[PDB]
C-alpha cells in the first residue's frame, strides 16, 4: 500500500571524502547495478575559445587511459559485460557504468581512472575532430533540438547559457590536446563530482573503493573551493530560423525559471502536468484530458507538443515545443499561449488532483531501475545538495492545490517577455508584439 | 437560425421607428398628436426618463425642434435598415434557406435562377397589383382623415389612433391601465420575438407534421387580428375587457402553450 | 388500456408525414445530436433515409403526396434512428457531467 | 551548422538597466513595464476626457 | 484564377454568389418570397422617399 | 515493514494463468499476455491485429472510450499494447492505490470490447500513419520484408497493416479474430506490485469469453526467399539469416552465446566492440563508418539467425561479405574457449539488466508464466546458459552456413550482393 | 518605487488597470479643467464679465 | 474555429480587415490618408446629421 511504500525505500547514504569529492548509494536486492561520476561541470563553465571541450573530452573518455589505452581499456570492459555510458549538458556531465554488483569496486577503478588519468593520445584526437564534426552535421537536422538551442541561445544571448553543448564549429576545428586537458584539469575535481551507486551494493565497500582510487588530497583551501558561477541575464526576445522547404515547423516559447532550489519547481511541475504533452499517436486523442492536447485534435493543431521545466542552477527555461504544419501554427500556439493563461486565471481543483496522480507516477518512473537511479542521484546532491525522496517529494506534491498553481503561474508566466524560437516555414507564427500581447487576459 | 432571426427583428424594429417619425412629417392632426401620445410615455420611465423625453423633443412639447429632427431620422434610418438587410442576407447565406418540409435540402437543391428569380418577380406583381390598386383607386381608405387637418397642439382629435399596422400593439398599450406597464407591454410586445428561438421545444422544426401547434399558430394569427380591432375602437366596455384578454393571451401563447404544447407535442410522436 | 396507443396512433396519422413516405425519424430536425446519429448510420439504411426526404421534397416542391396505398402505417415506421440517438445523448450526457467532476 | 549562430549584440538598443549580461532583467522588469503601462494607461485618460 | 467572369471577379462574385448560383432549395413555397420583397420593398419607398424629400 | 516475498502462480480450471510477485514497489503494473498476432492472420483478414492493437482505446461492454482514458487519465494511470507476429499484451501502470480502478479497464478493454462499426471506421486511418512514423527507421522496412522472404505463412506475415487492406478491415474481422484468440488458455495475468491473492479473485471472478484453446496457427513453414528494396538512400541496411532455433528449445542458447560471440550491441558509448569479432573484422574490410551485428529470434515453432548490416551504398557489397566469411571462420574451431567463456557473461548480464525496469521485470514474469506456466528461477537460467560447450556454438555456427540462407535489404543496393553470391 | 508598485497594484490586471484610468481620468478633468480656466482667465485679467461685473452688481 | 473572430461572419469582418490584415512592413506615412479619409467620413457625416437635425 502507497502510503508504506514510500517509507520502505531505504534511505541513501551520503558520506564525503576528506578530499572534496562525496558518496551516495542506495542499496537493494539486487544482483546487477551501476555506478557512476557525476560531474557538475558543462558547457556553462565554457568560454568563447574552448566552446566545446567538455564533449570533445566526452568523446575521448573511453579512447583508453595512460594506464590501459583503448584496445585494453574497451576489452577489459566488454570482456566483463559491462556497459560504459554517459552524457554532457550544459551545467552536468556524467559517466557511469552498468555491471554485476560483484564488478562493484573494480568498476570504480575504471571510472576514477576515465576521470583523472585520461588518455588524451594526440592521435586519437585528430580522429574524434571529423566525429564530432559529423556528430554536427546530423544533430543539426533535429529540429527538436536545433530549436532548443536557438531557444537558449537567444533566451539567454550573450551569457554561457546561450551556448551550445557541442560548441562552435570552429572550436571543434581547432581545439587543443592543451585545452582538452586544461578542461579536465581545471573542470574534473573531487569537490565537483559524486559517486553515485544503486543497486546491490553495501556503501561501506563502495566507499572505500573510492578511498582507493579517488585518494587525490587537496592541499590548500582554493582546491576546496566550488566555483560560483557568473549569472545569465534572461532576454525577453525571438529567433526565427525560416526554411520554407522544412516539411514542418518547430516552435518554442519560455519564461525564466526560477533555478533547482526553489520549491514553486514543483509548482511549475503540477502545472506542466495539466497541459502535458501529445503527438499524433496518442490513443485517447479528442477525449485526451490535457485541453490543449484535445483541441490539438479537435482541429489538427500540431504534430507533437510538450510542456517543460528545464531547471538550472541560478536560472531555467519554463514553456512549451510544438511541431505542426505551416498552415496550423498560429491557431496552434494561439490555443497554447491560450491554455497557459487559464493556467494563471481558472485552474481548478480538478485539474491540479489529476496533475499531481501524473506526476507522482512520473517522478516514480524516473526511478525504474538502477542507471536512472544514480542518475537522480547523481543529480539531487549535486544539484539540489541533498537528495530528495519520493516520500519528500509526494509529500511536497500533496501540498499543492487549485489556489496555489495559479499563484505560481501568474508569477512566472502573467504578463512577461517571453523567448521564442521558430525553425522552419513559420511564415504564419509573425510578431513578438502580438505573441507578447498572448501573455495576459483569457 | 438565430442571427438570420435576431437581425430581422432588429430590422423591424428599424422599420417600425422608421415610419413612426415618417408620419409626423406631414404634421398633420394625427401627425402631431401620435408623435405627443407615444413619446410621451417615455416619461413613465422612473427619473431618466423625465428628461430622456424633453430631449428628445428638443424643447418641452413636440414642436419644430422635434419635426426637423425627426425628418433628418426618417432621411437615416432607412439606409440603416438597407446596411443590416445586408447583414441579414448574410447570416442567412451561411446556412441557406429553410425549407417548408424542415429537413436537409442538400438532397435536393436547385440554383436561384431562374427558379426563384422567376418566381420571385410572379411573387412582385401577386402583390404590387392590389398596393397599386388600392393606391391608384382607394388611396386614403387605409389612412385616417384628421390628418387632412394642419395639426394643432390646442385642439386633440376625438380618436387617436395609428395605422394599422401599429394597431395591435397600440392595443396592448391601452390594455395595462399604468403609462410604465403599458409601456412595457408594448416593449415587451414587440421584443418578444428576440425569445422565440429559446422557445422551441418540438423535435421537428416545421409545424407541417405538427397539426396541435398549427391551430395553435392560427388562434395566435387570428389573435392579432383582433388586437388590431381592439385598437381601433375606443376605451369602453366591452373593448377594454375583450383588449385585456386578447393581449393576455398574446403571450399566454409566445410564452407558455407554444413550447408547453411543443412537448407534449414530441411524447406523442413517443420521442 | 389502450388508450395511449389509440392516442399516439391518431397523432401519428394527425401530422401526417407518412403522406410524403417519410418516417417519424425521417422528420428529425438536425441537431448536434442527430446530425451525429446519422452519420453513424450503417450505409444502407442511410442511403434509404436519404431518398425517402428527396423523394419527399420533390413531392412538396410539385404540391403532390403519395396515393393512400403507399402512405406509412403507425405500426410499419421504422424508427431505425433512434437507438444510435439514444446513445449520443448518452454518451455526450456523460462526457458532460464528467467535466464538471 | 545551428551551432555557428549566434543572437547579434543589441547594446545600442538595451535598456540601461537589462544591458549588463550578469543581471538578473526579472528585477528591472516591473519598473521597465510599470513605466510603458503608465504612458499608455496615462493616454487613456488623455483620451478619455 | 477562372474561366468565365462571375467567379474571378471580386464584384459580379458578388451580384452572382447571392442571387444566380445560390443554392436554394427546390421545395421553398411562396412564404419564401417575401423576403425579396421586402427588400424591393425598400429599394422603393427610399427612392420615392427621397423624391419627396426633394419637395 | 514489508520485505522479500516470493512469486505465486495459480491456473484455474479453464487453464487462466496468474502470475504473482509483490516487490513493494509504489507503482503497481498488471498485464494481459496473450498468444495473439499476425500469425494467426489468413490473407484474408490481413493486419486485423495490427488494428486490434490501436483499437484499445474504443467502447466496452464496460466502459466508454471516454471513462476509459478519462477514468484512467485521473488517476495518472497509463495503458498501452504490445505485440510481436506471435504474442500481445495488454498492460496498465499505476500508483498502488490505483490498481482495482486501472484495472477496471484493462479488464474491459482485452475481454469486452464493443467495437462499433462507426468507432472503427474512425480509426482506420490511424495505421496510415502509425505504420508511417515506424517506417521511418529502415531498421523496422528490413525486417518486415526478412519475415516475408523467410517464410510462407503465420511468421511470414508483416507486423504493420499491408496499405491494401488499410481501411479495408471489419468489426467482425476484429471481433472472429478476439473471440477466436483471445481465451483463456492463451490467456494470462501476469502483473508485479500487488498480493497474488488480489490478481487472482479478479482474473476468476470477472474474466469470461475464454474457455478454450481457440483456432490453432498455422504451422511456420519455411521460405529461404530473397527480397530487395531499391530506394536510393545513402545506407543500404540487410539481414542474412537461416532458420534458427525456436523458444524453449535446447538448441537456443547456442545462438543466443554464437550471437555474442560475434558480437550483438555495444556497451562502449561511441566505441568500438573490441569483443565483437563479427564488428571487428568488418572493419578490417570496410573503410568508411557502418554497423553490423548478430540477429537471432526464438519463436514458438522456429527462429530466425543471422547478422544485420548498415553501410555507405559502394561498401555494402565488401560489408557484408566480410559478415559472412566471419560466420565461417567461427563456424570453423575459431572461437577461442575463452570467446564463450566472455559472451556466456555478456549475456548473463544483459539478461540480468533487462529484469530492472517494470517492463522488462514484468515481461520475464509473463512470458513463462505463457509458454510455460513455470518461472524458471535465475540460477537455473545461469546453470542452463553455460551448460553450452564451444561445440554447441561451432556447430550452431555450421548451421547457418550450410542451411538455406533468405536475405532482406533497403537501400542504394547497386553494390549490394545478391543472397547466390555467398 | 512608484514604477514597480504601479505595475503591481495598478496596471497589472487588465481590470484594476482600467479601473485606474476610469477613476485616474475623474481627478484630470476636475483637476485639468480649474487649472486651464483658471489660465486662461489669468491672460485675460479685468476683460471678463466674471471681474468687471462687481460694478452693476446689488439688489 | 477555435478562436471567436475566424469562425464568425461578422468578426470574421471586423478582424480580416483591420487586426489580422497582411500589411507590409515599410510602408510610410502616406499611407495613413487612408484611414484618416475613413475617419473624416465617419465625422462628417455625424457632424452632418447634428447641424441637419436643425
Ligand atoms: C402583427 C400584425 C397582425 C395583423 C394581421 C395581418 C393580416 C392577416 C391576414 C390573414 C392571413 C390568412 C392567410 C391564409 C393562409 C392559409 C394557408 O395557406 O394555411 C395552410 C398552410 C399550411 O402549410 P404546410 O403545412 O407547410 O403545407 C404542406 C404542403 N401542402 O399554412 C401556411 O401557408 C404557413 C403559414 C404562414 C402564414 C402566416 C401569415 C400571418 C401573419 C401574421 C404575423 C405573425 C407573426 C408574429 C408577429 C409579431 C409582431
Ligand atoms: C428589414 C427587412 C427584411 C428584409 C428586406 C428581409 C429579407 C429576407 C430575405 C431576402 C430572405 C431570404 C428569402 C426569404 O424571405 O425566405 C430572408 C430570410 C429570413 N428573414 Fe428576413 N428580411 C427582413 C426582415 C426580417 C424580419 C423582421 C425577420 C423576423 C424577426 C426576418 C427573418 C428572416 C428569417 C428567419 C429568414 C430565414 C428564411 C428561411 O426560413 O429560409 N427577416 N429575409
Ligand atoms: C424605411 C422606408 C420608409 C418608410 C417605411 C417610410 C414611411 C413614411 C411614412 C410612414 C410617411 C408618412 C406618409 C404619409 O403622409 O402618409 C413618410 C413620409 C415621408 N417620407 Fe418616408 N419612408 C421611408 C423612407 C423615406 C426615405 C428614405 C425618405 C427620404 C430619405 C423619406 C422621406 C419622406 C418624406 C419627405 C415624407 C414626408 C412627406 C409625405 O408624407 O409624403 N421616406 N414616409
Ligand atoms: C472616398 C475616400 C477614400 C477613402 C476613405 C479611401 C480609403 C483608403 C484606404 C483606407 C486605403 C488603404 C490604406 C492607404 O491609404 O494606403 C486606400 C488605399 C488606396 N486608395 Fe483610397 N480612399 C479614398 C479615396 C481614394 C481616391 C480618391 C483615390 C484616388 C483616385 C484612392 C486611391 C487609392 C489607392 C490607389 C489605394 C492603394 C494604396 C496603396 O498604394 O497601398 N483612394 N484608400
Ligand atoms: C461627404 C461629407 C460631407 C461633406 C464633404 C460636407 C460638406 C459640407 C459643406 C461643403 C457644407 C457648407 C458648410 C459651410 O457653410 O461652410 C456643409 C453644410 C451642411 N452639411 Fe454637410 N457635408 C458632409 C456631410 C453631411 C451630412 C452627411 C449631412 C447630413 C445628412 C450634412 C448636412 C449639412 C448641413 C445641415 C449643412 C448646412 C448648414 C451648415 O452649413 O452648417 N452634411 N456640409
Ligand atoms: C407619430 O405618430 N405616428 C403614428 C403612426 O401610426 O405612424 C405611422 C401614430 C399615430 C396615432 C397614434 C399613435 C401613433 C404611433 O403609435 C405607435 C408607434 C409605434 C412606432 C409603435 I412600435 C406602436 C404604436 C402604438
Ligand atoms: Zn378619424
Amino acid at each position: 500500500t502507497y502510503a508504506q511504500t514510500l517509507q520502505n525505500i531505504p534511505e541513501t547514504n551520503v558520506t564525503t571524502l576528506d578530499n572534496g569529492l562525496r558518496v551516495a548509494s542506495e542499496e537493494s536486492s539486487q544482483p546487477t547495478c551501476t555506478v557512476g561520476v557525476w560531474i557538475g561541470a558543462g558547457s556553462r563553465y565554457e568560454n568563447e575559445k574552448n566552446n566545446g571541450a567538455g564533449y570533445f573530452v566526452e568523446h575521448l573518455a573511453f579512447k583508453g587511459t595512460k594506464k590501459r589505452p583503448c584496445a585494453a581499456f574497451e576489452k577489459e570492459v566488454e570482456s566483463m559485460g559491462a556497459h560504459f555510458n554517459g552524457y554532457t549538458s550544459r551545467e552536468q556531465t556524467a559517466f557511469y557504468i552498468k555491471a554485476l554488483s560483484k564488478d562493484m569496486p573494480k568498476v570504480v577503478e575504471l571510472l576514477a581512472d576515465v576521470v583523472q588519468n585520461c588518455a588524451l593520445e594526440e592521435s586519437q584526437i585528430e580522429k574524434e575532430r571529423g566525429v564530432i564534426l559529423q556528430e554536427l552535421k546530423e544533430m543539426d537536422n533535429d529540429m527538436t533540438n536545433v530549436t532548443f538551442d536557438y531557444l537558449h541561445a537567444t533566451a539567454f544571448q550573450g551569457t554561457a547559457l546561450a551556448r551550445t553543448v557541442e560548441g562552435t564549429t570552429e572550436n571543434i576545428k581547432h581545439l587543443t590536446r592543451a585545452d582538452l586537458a586544461s578542461y579536465i584539469d581545471t573542470h574534473f575535481k573531487a569537490p565537483r563530482m559524486v559517486l553515485a551507486a544503486a543497486g546491490g551494493i553495501s556503501h561501506k565497500e563502495l566507499v572505500d573503493a573510492a578511498r582507493q582510487h579517488f585518494s587525490g588530497v587537496s592541499f590548500t583551501y582554493k582546491e576546496d573551493a566550488v566555483p560560483i558561477l557568473p549569472r545569465c541575464r534572461f532576454t525577453g526576445s525571438e529567433i526565427r530560423a525560416r526554411d520554407d522547404a522544412l516539411p514542418v515547423a518547430h516552435v518554442a516559447l519560455a519564461v525564466e525559471g526560477p533555478g533547482w532550489a526553489d520549491p514553486d519547481n514543483v509548482v511549475l511541475h503540477v502545472a506542466n502536468a495539466i497541459i502535458g504533452r501529445y503527438d499524433r499517436t496518442f490513443g485517447g486523442g479528442k477525449h485526451l484530458s490535457s485541453r490543449l492536447a484535445a483541441l490539438a485534435v479537435e482541429h489538427k493543431l500540431c504534430h507533437s507538443f510538450q510542456t517543460f521545466n528545464t531547471s538550472y542552477s541560478d536560472t531555467g527555461l519554463f514553456g512549451f515545443h510544438f511541431v505542426a504544419d505551416p498552415l496550423s501554427i498560429d491557431d496552434m500556439m494561439f490555443c497554447a499561449q491560450g491554455e497557459w493563461m487559464r493556467l494563471c486565471t481558472s485552474t481548478t481543483e480538478s485539474e491540479v488532483k489529476r496533475a499531481k496522480n501524473h506526476l507522482r507516477s512520473a517522478m516514480v518512473a524516473q526511478l525504474d531501475g538502477t542507471t536512472p537511479v544514480c542518475e537522480t542521484i547523481g543529480s539531487h546532491l549535486l544539484n539540489y545538495g541533498r537528495r530528495i525522496s519520493l516520500e519528500e517529494w509526494d509529500s511536497r506534491i500533496s501540498a499543492v492545490d487549485a489556489r496555489m498553481v495559479r499563484d505560481v503561474c501568474s508569477k512566472y508566466i502573467y504578463d512577461k517577455c517571453p523567448a521564442l524560437a521558430a525553425v522552419g516555414p513559420i511564415e504564419q507564427l509573425l510578431d513578438y508584439n502580438r505573441i507578447r500581447s498572448g501573455m495576459y487576459w483569457i | 437560425y438565430k442571427e438570420t432571426w435576431n437581425t430581422g427583428v432588429i430590422l423591424l424594429l428599424t422599420l417600425m421607428a422608421t415610419a413612426f417619425v415618417g408620419y409626423v412629417l406631414p404634421w398633420g392632426q394625427m401627425s402631431f398628436w401620435g408623435a405627443t401620445v407615444i413619446t410621451n410615455l417615455f416619461s413613465a420611465i422612473p427619473y431618466i426618463g423625465h428628461t430622456l423625453v424633453e430631449w428628445a423633443w428638443g424643447g418641452f412639447s413636440v414642436d419644430n425642434p422635434t419635426l426637423t429632427r425627426f425628418f433628418a431620422l426618417h432621411f437615416l434610418l432607412p439606409f440603416a435598415i438597407a446596411g443590416i438587410t445586408i447583414i441579414h442576407l448574410t447570416f442567412l447565406h451561411e446556412s441557406g434557406s429553410n425549407n417548408p418540409l424542415g429537413i436537409s435540402s442538400d438532397s435536393d437543391k436547385i440554383p436561384f435562377h431562374p427558379y426563384y428569380s422567376f418566381k420571385d418577380i410572379l411573387g412582385l406583381t401577386l402583390m404590387l397589383t392590389p398596393f397599386l390598386t388600392l393606391a391608384l383607386f382607394s388611396p386614403n381608405l387605409l389612412g385616417d382623415p384628421e390628418n387632412f387637418t394642419p395639426a394643432n397642439p390646442l385642439v386633440t382629435p376625438p380618436h387617436i389612433k395609428p395605422e394599422w399596422y401599429f394597431l395591435f400593439a397600440y392595443a396592448i398599450l391601452r390594455s395595462i391601465p399604468n403609462k410604465l406597464g403599458g409601456v412595457l407591454a408594448l416593449a415587451a410586445s414587440v421584443l418578444i420575438l428576440f425569445l422565440i428561438p429559446f422557445l422551441h421545444k418540438s423535435k421537428q422544426r416545421t409545424m407541417t407534421f405538427r397539426p396541435l401547434s398549427q391551430t395553435l399558430f392560427w388562434l395566435l394569427v387570428a389573435n392579432l387580428l383582433i388586437l388590431t380591432w381592439i385598437g381601433s375602437q375606443p376605451v369602453e366596455h366591452p373593448f377594454i375587457i375583450i383588449g385585456q384578454m386578447a393581449s393576455l393571451s398574446y403571450f399566454t401563447i409566445l410564452l407558455i402553450l407554444f413550447p408547453t404544447i411543443g412537448t407534449l407535442e414530441n411524447k406523442m410522436l413517443n420521442y | 388500456g389502450r388508450l395511449m396507443d389509440r392516442i399516439r396512433k391518431w397523432y401519428y396519422n394527425a401530422a401526417g408525414f407518412n403522406k410524403y413516405g417519410l418516417m417519424r425519424d425521417d422528420t428529425l430536425y438536425e441537431d448536434d445530436d442527430v446530425k451525429e446519429a446519422l452519420k453513424r448510420l450503417p450505409e444502407d439504411l442511410y442511403n434509404e433515409r436519404m431518398f425517402r426526404i428527396k423523394r419527399a421534397l420533390d413531392l412538396s416542391l410539385k404540391h403532390r403526396i403519395l396515393p393512400k396505398e403507399q402512405w406509412v402505417k403507425y405500426e410499419e415506421d421504422k424508427p431505425y434512428l433512434e437507438p444510435y440517438l439514444k446513445e449520443v445523448i448518452r454518451e455526450r450526457l456523460e462526457r458532460e457531467a464528467w467535466n464538471k467532476k | 551548422v545551428h551551432n555557428d549562430v549566434t543572437v547579434p549584440d543589441f547594446s545600442a538598443y538595451r535598456r540601461e538597466d537589462v544591458m549588463d549580461a550578469t543581471t538578473s532583467s526579472q528585477t528591472s522588469s516591473e519598473d521597465r513595464k510599470g513605466f510603458s503601462y503608465l504612458v499608455t494607461a496615462t493616454a487613456c485618460v488623455a483620451t478619455a476626457y | 484564377m477562372a474561366p468565365n467572369i462571375r467567379k474571378s471577379h471580386p464584384l459580379l462574385k458578388m451580384i452572382n454568389n447571392s442571387l444566380i448560383d445560390l443554392p436554394a432549395p427546390s421545395n421553398i413555397s411562396a412564404w419564401w418570397n417575401f423576403g425579396s420583397l421586402l427588400a424591393v420593398c425598400l429599394m422603393t419607398q427610399i427612392l420615392t422617399g427621397l423624391l419627396l424629400a426633394m419637395h | 515493514c514489508p520485505g522479500a516475498e516470493d512469486l505465486e502462480i495459480t491456473k484455474l480450471p479453464n487453464g487462466l494463468i496468474i502470475a504473482s510477485l509483490e516487490n513493494f514497489s509504489p507503482a503497481s503494473r498488471i498485464g494481459v499476455f496473450i498468444k495473439a498476432g499476425s500469425r494467426y492472420e489468413t490473407t484474408a483478414n490481413l493486419g486485423t491485429a495490427h488494428l486490434l492493437r490501436l483499437a484499445s482505446p474504443l467502447t466496452t461492454k464496460g466502459a466508454s472510450s471516454f471513462r476509459i482514458t478519462r477514468g484512467i487519465e485521473a488517476v495518472g494511470g497509463s495503458l498501452s499494447v504490445y505485440s510481436t507476429r506471435e504474442k500481445m499484451t495488454y498492460c496498465v501502470e499505476c500508483l498502488r492505490d490505483h490498481v482495482d480502478t486501472v484495472m477496471e479497464y484493462l479488464l474491459n478493454v482485452t475481454t469486452a470490447p464493443e467495437f462499433r462499426p462507426w468507432e472503427v471506421t474512425d480509426l482506420q486511418p490511424q495505421l496510415k500513419v502509425d505504420k508511417a512514423v515506424a517506417f521511418q527507421s529502415p531498421q523496422v522496412g528490413v525486417l518486415e520484408n526478412l519475415h516475408a522472404a523467410a517464410y510462407k505463412t503465420a511468421l511470414a506475415n508483416p507486423l504493420y497493416c499491408p496499405d491494401y487492406r488499410i481501411g479495408k478491415i471489419t468489426s467482425e474481422q476484429l471481433h472472429h479474430f478476439v473471440q477466436n484468440n483471445f481465451t483463456s488458455a492463451r490467456m494470462a495475468l501476469v502483473g508485479i506490485g500487488v498480493k497474488h491473492s488480489d490478481l487472482k479473485q479478479v482474473a476468476e471472478q470477472f474474466l469470461n469469453i475464454r474457455s478454450g484453446a481457440g483456432t490453432s496457427s498455422a504451422k511456420a513453414t519455411y521460405w529461404g526467399g530473397e527480397i530487395r528494396e531499391q530506394n536510393g538512400h545513402s545506407l543500404v541496411h540487410a539481414a542474412v539469416v537461416t532458420e534458427g532455433a525456436a523458444v524453449g528449445s535446447a538448441e537456443a542458447n547456442a545462438f543466443s552465446v554464437l550471437q555474442h560471440v560475434l558480437g550483438a550491441g555495444p556497451l562502449i558509448k561511441r566505441g568500438s566492440s573490441v569483443t565483437s569479432k563479427l564488428y571487428q573484422g568488418v572493419a578490417k574490410a570496410t573503410t568508411q563508418p557502418f554497423d553490423a551485428s548478430a540477429f537471432n529470434v526464438n519463436y514458438s515453432d522456429s527462429g530466425l539467425f543471422g547478422f544485420y548490416t548498415i553501410s555507405q551504398a559502394a561498401h555494402a557489397g565488401e560489408v557484408i561479405r566480410a559478415a559472412m566469411n566471419q560466420l565461417k571462420a567461427a563456424a570453423q574451431g575459431g572461437v577461442t574457449e575463452e570467446d564463450v567463456t566472455k559472451a556466456k557473461n555478456q549475456l548473463k548480464a544483459t539478461y540480468l539488466m533487462s529484469v530492472e525496469t517494470a517492463q522488462g521485470l514484468l515481461n520475464e514474469i509473463g512470458s513463462e508464466a505463457l509458454l510455460s506456466g513455470t518461472h524458471t528461477a535465475p540460477s537455473v537460467v545461469a546453470q542452463k546458459i553455460d551448460s553450452v560447450t564451444s561445440a554447441d556454438v561451432v556447430n550452431a555456427a555450421k548451421k547457418f552456413v550450410s542451411g538455406k540462407k533468405s536475405m532482406a535489404a533497403s537501400g542504394d543496393l547497386g553494390s549490394t550482393p545478391f543472397l547466390d553470391e555467398l | 518605487a512608484l514604477l514597480r508598485q504601479a505595475y503591481s497594484a495598478l496596471f497589472r490586471r487588465t481590470s484594476t488597470f482600467a479601473l485606474t484610468v476610469v477613476l485616474g481620468a475623474v481627478l484630470f478633468e476636475r483637476a485639468f479643467d480649474q487649472g486651464a480656466d483658471a489660465i486662461f482667465e489669468h491672460l485675460n485679467e479685468g476683460k471678463l464679465w466674471k471681474h468687471i461685473k462687481h460694478k452693476y452688481e446689488a439688489s
